[PDB]
């Protein structure tokens, strides 16, 4: 389907296109928006507004010039605009933070010595290490398999 | 019981939430063991920065290994343990007979699981996750008999390396190399079975840092802290066992039955 | 003729939510009434809130819960979008406590529960609804709450945490009112204890004509205590209305609570991180480049505080990537800190860490 709204006042508003052989229909106000909801096959449609004896385009929206001076706006519906998320898709063209107490808060420190607490999501991929004790360098992250998880501890010299 | 292995995903298995220990090769040997003892972790897993693979596991077997080769005295440190680094000592170990690096995935059944530990002559498979690499967690004999007895709703029938009291620990390590075992029954005066050190026994030496002295008796090295009959029911000899969390099972010994073989009958 | 939308007659302007005017729909035949968000495609761009429709559509139209108010189908169009949702006749909560007085014991548990089963749904989903308040929370025919409006709304992704201060102010938690990171869940929280309370008493626990001293009461967590208020509800307020997001109420902690377990029905329910150091913030930045060209590492500078860094692997020959942050954590120290990027990984993302480290400040 497609939207045809016209925006400002007006006591009487009717749209006349090509969709509906120039046939006035009327538009519904909301407050100085006047719309008509209707569909039409894609491809190509002329329409026109008779805004209180006054016919007008919606300056706007696309345009046409005819061969005879007849300016009416243009409507190309395209398939690209009915189906949403291809429509969004389209559509789609200092100082430091405080570091929250959150990533203090680690799973190791705080049974089974290779079991752990389940972690916070905010603190998982994130390195944490010791401090060198003496040439040998400890590193350590918790990350995500599947809905498990697993905390890699890496002893590695320097 | 043979299917149910066949269907199941080696990831079931896997701890919601678990700790992993990965050593580069190029860690010192000494540390790479104590480093276990510290973690509360028996194997880990070995990443070799140069290669940019993970080419082995490193475990307790590895401590006797070293332990047993190059142990001079108790009057003489073990320069070689005290300074070899994983990759020197992998080297030696593995010289011209070399081992690759034996593992499953997640996605794998529990029977790839199974046959695998018995194919290639192992106690601890690393689960590790192809679209990643990344090791995900070390699945034993212990855990999956675990999870084969909370689905469950004769032993002479169904159908030996031992040491001493006055044993050293020298002399067994020793056994444990050239037999290719997890435990050794301790035998006292007689026939009668004492007790039993079994390869977990050796890393209380690591622990207690106590490895320079393998001269001591068996018994004085057990000292830092359970059988079966043929005429039970081989469902009882399972009840029994994960009951009090245990390896194997042997007032004289006959025979010893374990994990790892419960696990070759059900597969 | 009246202007249709699925066969429903569009009719009055309930409201102007977040990003558009959401009007009734009434249907030709069976007489059904829908709620209609009227989105521009051509305003939510002028506003770059594409992003945010796309996500909010991709959460909002599978979530089913009887607590959250169902998006029955997304019309578009070329001009504009059309998010036909559940329409309940009761309308705001707000409105209700207004026009009757405050809840009584009983009564306010019964909605609590039931707003909490639907902020629950959401964070188990991963979404964080910012913005609960009784204006945002509606009521149908039998008296149940209806979370409406997620225009607000945000994803809970592994590793980060959001920033947007956003709803009312009365509602915001100190962390929002006073701009500052979080993980997400915990201004839910927050916001669900002030409803709790508005509820209970039919009034705002901090609030002030004097926007400094709200702000100030907000961070100061005091509120009063009516003498009808029951100990064990104020025991939970008190826990839900913390200033410190780790000491504040987490949905299972207010599951456990006493008051809340109450007739409350069935269906319902030493590390360090990173290298810290004390150069001032911008030559610290200035170190970490003179480190990473150092090892010849891609990246892109996101903030003046965020890189975006990617390694390339000489062996496997497969690119690594990694986001560096620097935070403060005294009035005389900063943070740097290192977060892993998805596509073994692991191993080479703590080697990709190690060696910036070695060749670093503290
Ligand atoms: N002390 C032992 N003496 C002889 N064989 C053993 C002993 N311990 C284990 N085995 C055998 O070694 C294999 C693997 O068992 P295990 O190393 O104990 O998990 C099986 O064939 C067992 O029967
Ligand atoms: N502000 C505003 C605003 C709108 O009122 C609309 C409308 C609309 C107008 C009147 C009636 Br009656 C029903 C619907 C459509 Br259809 S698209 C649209 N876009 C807007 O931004
Ligand atoms: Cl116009
Ligand atoms: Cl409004
Ligand atoms: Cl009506
Ligand atoms: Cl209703
Ligand atoms: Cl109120």
């Amino acid at each position: 389907p497609t939207v045809f709204r016209w925006t400002g006042g007006g006591k009487e508003v009717y749209l006349s296109g090509s969709f509906n052989n120039w046939s006035k229909l009327p538009l519904t106000r909301d407050q100085n928006n006047f719309v008509a909801i209707l569909d039409l096959p894609e491809g190509e449609h002329q329409y026109k507004f008779f805004v209180d004896g006054q016919w007008t385009h919606d300056p706007s929206e696309p345009i046409v010039t005819s061969q005879l001076g007849t300016v009416n706006n243009i409507i190309q519906v395209k398939k690209t605009d009915f189906e949403v998320f291809d429509a969004l898709m389209v559509d789609s063209q200092k100082a430091p933070p405080i570091l929250p107490p959150h990533l203090l808060q680690v799973i190791l420190n705080k049974c089974d010595p290779a079991l752990l607490p389940e972690p916070n999501h905010v603190m998982l991929n994130h390195l944490y290490a010791l401090s060198i004790k003496d040439g040998v360098m400890v590193l350590s992250a918790t990350h995500r398999y599947k809905k498990k998880y697993v905390t890699t501890l890496l002893y590695k010299p320097i | 019981y043979t299917t149910f292995m066949k269907s199941h995903r080696c990831y079931d298995l896997i701890p919601t939430s678990s700790k992993l220990v990965v050593f580069d090769t190029s860690l010192q040997v000494k540390k790479a063991f104590f480093a276990l003892v510290t973690n509360g972790v028996r194997a880990a897993p070995l990443w070799d920065s140069k290669k940019q693979s993970f080419v082995g596991m490193l475990t307790i077997t590895d401590f006797i290994n070293i332990l047993h080769r190059y142990y001079k005295s108790a009057l003489v440190q073990i320069y070689e343990l005290e300074e070899h680094k994983i990759e020197t000592w992998r080297e030696v170990y593995l010289q011209d007979s070399f081992k690759p690096l034996v593992c499953i995935s997640p996605n794998a059944s529990l029977f790839d699981a199974v046959s695998s530990l018995i194919r290639n002559k192992i106690h601890r498979l690393p689960v590790i996750d192809p679209e990643s690499g990344n090791t995900l967690y070390i699945l034993t004999h212990k855990r999956i008999l675990k999870f084969l007895k909370l689905f469950i709703t004769s032993l002479e029938e169904l159908q030996i390396a031992m040491v001493r009291t006055t044993t050293p620990v020298y002399v067994a390590l020793g056994i444990f190399v050239q037999h290719r075992v997890s435990a050794l029954p301790v035998v006292d005066e007689k026939g009668r079975v004492v007790d039993i050190y079994s390869k977990f026994d050796v890393i209380n030496l690591a622990a207690e840092k106590t490895y320079n002295n393998l001269d001591v008796s068996v018994t004085k090295a057990l000292q830092h802290r359970l059988k079966c009959y043929l005429h039970e029911t081989l469902e009882a000899i399972i009840n029994r066992l994960v009951e009090a969390e245990v390896h194997r099972l042997v007032d004289v010994v006959k025979g010893i039955v374990s994990l790892s073989d419960i696990l070759q009958a059900l597969v | 003729g009246r202007v249709k939308i699925g066969h429903y007659i569009l009719g009055d302007t309930l409201g102007v939510g977040t990003f558009g005017k959401v009007k009734v729909g009434k249907h030709e035949l069976t007489g059904h009434k829908v709620a209609v968000k009227i989105l521009n495609r051509q305003k939510i761009r002028s506003l770059d809130v594409v992003g945010k429709i796309r996500r909010e559509i991709q959460n909002l139209k599978l979530f089913r819960h009887p607590h959250i108010i169902k998006l029955y189908q997304v019309i578009s169009t070329p001009s504009d979008i059309f998010m036909v949702m559940e329409y309940v006749s009761g309308g705001e909560l707000f409105d209700y406590i207004c026009k009757n007085g405050r809840l009584d014991e009983k009564e306010s548990r019964r909605l609590f529960q039931q707003i909490l089963s639907g902020v629950d749904y959401c964070h188990r989903h991963m979404v964080v609804h910012r913005d609960l308040k009784p204006e945002n929370v509606l009521l149908d025919a039998h008296m149940n709450a209806k979370i409406a409006d997620f225009g607000l709304s945000n994803m809970m992704s592994d590793g980060e945490f959001l920033r947007t201060s956003c709803g009312s102010p009365n509602y915001a938690a100190p962390e929002v009112i006073s701009g500052r990171l979080y993980a997400g869940p915990e201004v839910d929280i927050w916001s669900s204890g002030v409803i709790l309370y508005a509820l209970l008493c039919g009034t705002l626990p901090f609030d002030d004509d004097h926007v400094p001293t709200l702000f100030k009461k907000i961070c100061d967590g005091i509120f009063y205590t009516p003498q009808y208020l029951n100990p064990s509800v104020i025991s939970l307020l008190k826990h839900m209305l913390q200033v410190d997001p780790m000491k504040r109420a987490t949905i299972k902690d207010i599951r456990e609570h006493e008051w809340f377990k109450q007739d409350l029905p069935k269906y319902l329910f030493k590390w360090h991180l990173g290298i810290r150091s004390q150069s001032r913030p911008n030559d610290i930045m200035a170190e970490v480049c003179r480190a990473i060209k150092q090892l010849d590492y891609e990246w892109k500078v996101v903030n003046p505080y965020y890189l975006r860094v990617r390694r390339k692997n000489p062996v496997t020959s497969t690119f690594s990537k990694m986001s560096l942050q620097l935070y403060q954590v005294d009035s005389r120290t900063y943070l740097l800190d290192f977060r892993s990027i998805d596509d073994s990984h692991t191993i080479e993302f703590f080697e990709m860490c190690a060696n910036l480290i070695k060749i670093l400040a503290q």
